């Protein structure tokens, strides 16, 4: 016989060989993450030994199988992904220094220490350390005082080490032969052999500047008033037209913004919307909140869960001396095997992040078809992408309204919708382009335009021009601010945030022309609409069977990415911006220096 | 046929060919049984018809099939928490089985151009594996035990035809009646001939 059915073959035995294995790691994964304890730890390495090795050996018998004597795509798929080396191309010496460089970043990572100087009596490291103070706090000293520390002790201490990782990441990624690192990571969403639907490499960092540039208006406006209204809690210190500095942006790495809606509230002396109160009053359980979630899915084009996901998930913190890990998560163990890990008390984020598990277990198990290798979303955005989406018709003051919980006498004012828009840009307008530049950053560093010398100069007056964040203290070359952020010490990467960030926009106005809805694009709640639902069916089942670009075709018709549904979200809180700042100059000079 | 079609025990029970009543009272020379377990998924493959792995390589159902196939969830049997291994289905077979037709044999497939030797690895293959069901699985995957009756008919007395209702019997007054397949009418009295014993 030809090698394509013997490829065919292999890939059956080992479609069939993974499943067992794996279904015993992830069961001892959920026994770990829902019951602490020493001896639910051997399990893990148990685990953590059998698969792995099972899984090295699959790639070791693997590339006899050339995929230039195979004419069926889907297995060519298939191969593309098994055929993959990993770190094993590497020699041991120099393998033995990368697993050394990572247990360091990760340790020293998660080791922190930040003290007062001439104060040795009182520390308070990361948690609950940086991120609580430095987001409520009004003291200028304070607030320059742990993000200079945390600086000075991480960036020291790791700039070195993120050199020799650079190098070696970029050896590791040449040894593969894609270009370098950077195009390692940009390989992910490579599609190719298919006409209409074949994608570059290269293409995807003008692809993203294309989109970035129809922001920037929006931007500058926020930026303004984000500026003109700090102006008022810190009275100086302020350019009247410059950067912003990146003590007074929330969180340490100016990366999330929720933190400054105490201090720059569009309209005043209006609560905003909270049914919490109503959920309190009458007291739901812990389940009714699912049962809801459990009916929307159920009424609008999806089937409803299964028995074992209701007598083997956890929904309740248990406390007691069980300790359980709180971190909300989809668990698809296999063979039919789906659970939710969360703690849950009586909230409406918990309602809005109910909504967001349950289409994420709805989503894992419309791919339960396919092989096993393709059980996974099309790239490492639309995972996210296809529950995300929940949150924005969960929210709306309708939904709300139809299932018991929000005043039904109420009238929806003109006011609320502005701060609603206000706050929720906050969190994801607010990201793209501090996000896109430490991106971009990372390209140029791996692709080799910037030496070694001028990084933190570049880093420093990109943080100017394209952000508008200046420095409260004027940075030499000794330290490695990248070096001290979560996915970068940890080798992750950020493009992920960008197309999710589109990609939750997209979808959602396809399905608000399917849903037969009037409005402002906010207010867009799919319900009652099979249309939407079987539509959403469509393109939830395929997978990785077929290219992300079709997928996306698909729903929105596009075969590239596109900004257009995210401003559509936004024409009112576009016009109100542009309502009150007109008195003051938009933009940002760089030029200006709290330190001159 | 009344301890199956009254209880309601029976995930799937499925008569092709005949009705499950009203031809329950009708006879042929012999009853073939079949009996097996399958996973969950794998009882719809049981039909006239089918392509699959349990369809072709494992058991194949003729496309004139009369007969009838009943199948029940055994979850609460072939269930272990260490996995239940005992039961084996094939894979690599050179060539589909006929209907009614097994093979028990354990040859290493010869999937490449090189004789395997008897010995697995690459292109070479044992053809055999296991289920390992386990109690947290899904009815997708829970174990089904699955028989299929299957009535043979020939120039034979067809001796297997069923249990007979019968009802009590009056006397003097003229009816209609039926002794053992003897329709008559008229008074049944009582008498005193001697019959022979037989
Ligand atoms: C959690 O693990 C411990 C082992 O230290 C065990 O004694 C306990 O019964 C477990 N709890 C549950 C709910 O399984
Ligand atoms: C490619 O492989 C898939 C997987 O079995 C199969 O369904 C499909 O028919 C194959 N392509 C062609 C053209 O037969
Ligand atoms: C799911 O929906 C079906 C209706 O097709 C119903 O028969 C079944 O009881 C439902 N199951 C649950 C757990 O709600
Ligand atoms: C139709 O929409 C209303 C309001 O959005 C909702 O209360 C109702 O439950 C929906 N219909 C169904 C069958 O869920
Ligand atoms: C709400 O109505 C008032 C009254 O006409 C109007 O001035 C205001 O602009 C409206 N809200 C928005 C967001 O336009
Ligand atoms: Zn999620």
């Amino acid at each position: 016989s030809t090698i394509e059915e013997q490829a065919k073959t292999f890939l059956d035995k080992f479609n069939h060989e993974a499943e067992d294995l794996f279904y015993q790691s992830s069961l001892a994964s959920w026994n770990y993450n829902t019951n602490i304890t020493e001896e639910n730890v051997q399990n893990m390495n148990n685990a953590g030994d059998k698969w792995s090795a099972f899984l090295k050996e699959q790639s070791t018998l693997a590339q006899m199988y050339p995929l230039q004597e195979i004419q069926n795509l889907t297995v060519k798929l298939q191969l593309q992904a098994l055929q993959q080396n990993g770190s094993s191309v590497l020699s041991e010496d120099k393998s033995k220094r990368l697993n050394t460089i990572l247990n360091t970043m990760s340790t020293i990572y998660s080791t922190g220490k930040v003290c007062n100087p001439d104060n040795p009596q009182e520390c308070l490291l990361l948690e609950p350390g940086l991120n609580e103070i430095m987001a409520n706090s009004l003291d200028y000293n304070e607030r320059l005082w742990a993000w200079e520390s945390w600086r000075s002790e991480v960036g020291k201490q790791l700039r070195p080490l993120y050199e020799e990782y650079v190098v070696l990441k970029n050896e590791m990624a040449r040894a593969n032969h894609y270009e370098d690192y950077g195009d390692y990571w940009r390989g992910d969403y490579e599609v190719n052999g298919v006409d209409g639907y074949d994608y570059s490499r290269g293409q995807l960092i003008e692809d993203v500047e294309h989109t970035f540039e129809e922001i920037k208006p929006l931007y500058e406006h926020l930026h303004a008033y984000v500026r003109a209204k700090l102006m008022n809690a810190y009275p100086s210190y302020i350019s009247p037209i410059g950067c912003l500095p990146a003590h007074l942006l929330g969180d340490m790495w100016g990366r999330f913004w929720t933190n400054l809606y105490s201090l720059t509230v569009p309209f005043g002396q209006k609560p905003n919307i909270d049914v919490t109160d109503a959920m309190v009053d009458q007291a739901w359980d812990a389940q009714r909140i699912f049962k809801e979630a459990e009916k929307f899915f159920v009424s609008v084009g999806l089937p409803n869960m299964t028995q074992g996901f209701w007598e083997n998930s956890m929904l309740t913190d248990p406390g007691n001396v069980q300790k359980a890990v709180c971190h909300p998560t989809a668990w698809d163990l296999g063979k039919g095997d789906f659970r939710i890990l969360m703690c849950t008390k009586v909230t409406m984020d918990d309602f809005l992040t109910a909504h967001h598990e349950m289409g994420h277990i709805q989503y894992d198990m419309a791919y339960a078809a396919q092989p096993f290798l393709l059980r996974n979303g099309a790239n490492e955005g639309f995972h996210e992408a296809v529950g995300e989406i929940m949150s924005l018709s969960a929210a709306t003051p309708k939904h709300l309204k139809s299932i018991g919980l929000l005043s039904p006498d109420f009238q929806e004012d003109n006011e609320t919708e502005i701060n609603f828009l206000l706050k929720q840009a906050l969190t994801i307008v607010g990201t793209l382009p501090f996000t896109y530049m430490l991106e971009k950053w990372r390209w140029m560093v791996f692709k080799g335009e910037i030496p070694k010398d001028q990084w933190m100069k570049k880093w420093w007056e990109m943080k100017r021009e394209i952000v508008g964040v200046v420095e409260p203290v004027p940075h030499d070359e000794t330290y490695c601010d990248p070096a001290s952020l979560f996915h970068v010490s940890n080798d992750y990467s950020f493009i992920r945030y960008y197309t999710r960030t589109l990609y939750q926009f997209q979808f959602q106005e396809a399905l608000c022309q399917a849903a037969k809805h009037e409005g402002p694009l906010h207010k867009c709640d799919i319900s009652n609409s099979t249309e939407a639902g079987q539509k959403l069916f469509n393109m939830l089942r395929l997978g990785k069977s077929e290219p992300w670009t079709l997928a996306l075709e698909n729903v929105v018709g596009a075969k590239n990415m596109n900004v257009r549904p995210l401003l559509n979200y936004f024409e009112p809180l576009f016009t109100w911006l542009k309502d009150q700042n007109k008195n003051s100059f938009v933009g940002w000079s760089t030029d200006w220096s709290p330190y001159a | 046929y009344s301890v199956l079609y009254n209880s309601a025990s029976f995930s799937t029970f499925k008569c092709y060919g005949v009705s499950p009543t009203k031809l329950n009272d009708l006879c042929f020379t012999n009853v073939y049984a079949d009996s097996f377990v399958i996973r969950g998924d794998e009882v719809r493959q049981i039909a006239p018809g089918q392509t699959g792995n349990i369809a072709d390589y494992n058991y194949k159902l003729p496309d004139d099939f009369t007969g009838c196939v009943i199948a029940w969830n055994s979850n609460k049997l072939d269930s272990k928490v260490s996995g239940n291994y005992n039961y084996l289905y094939r894979l690599f077979r050179k060539s589909n089985l006929k209907p009614f037709e097994r093979d028990i044999s354990t040859e290493i497939y010869q999937a490449g151009n090189k004789p395997c030797n008897g010995v697995a690895g690459f292109n070479c293959y044992f053809p055999l594996r296991s289920y390992s069901f386990r109690p947290t699985y899904g009815v997708g995957h829970q174990p089904y035990r699955v028989v299929v009756l299957s009535f043979e008919l020939l120039h034979a007395p067809a001796t297997v035809c069923g249990p007979k209702k019968s009802t009590n019997l009056v006397k003097n007054k003229c009816v209609n009646f039926n002794f053992n397949g003897l329709k008559g009418t008229g008074v049944l009295t009582e008498s005193n001939k001697k019959f022979l014993p037989f």
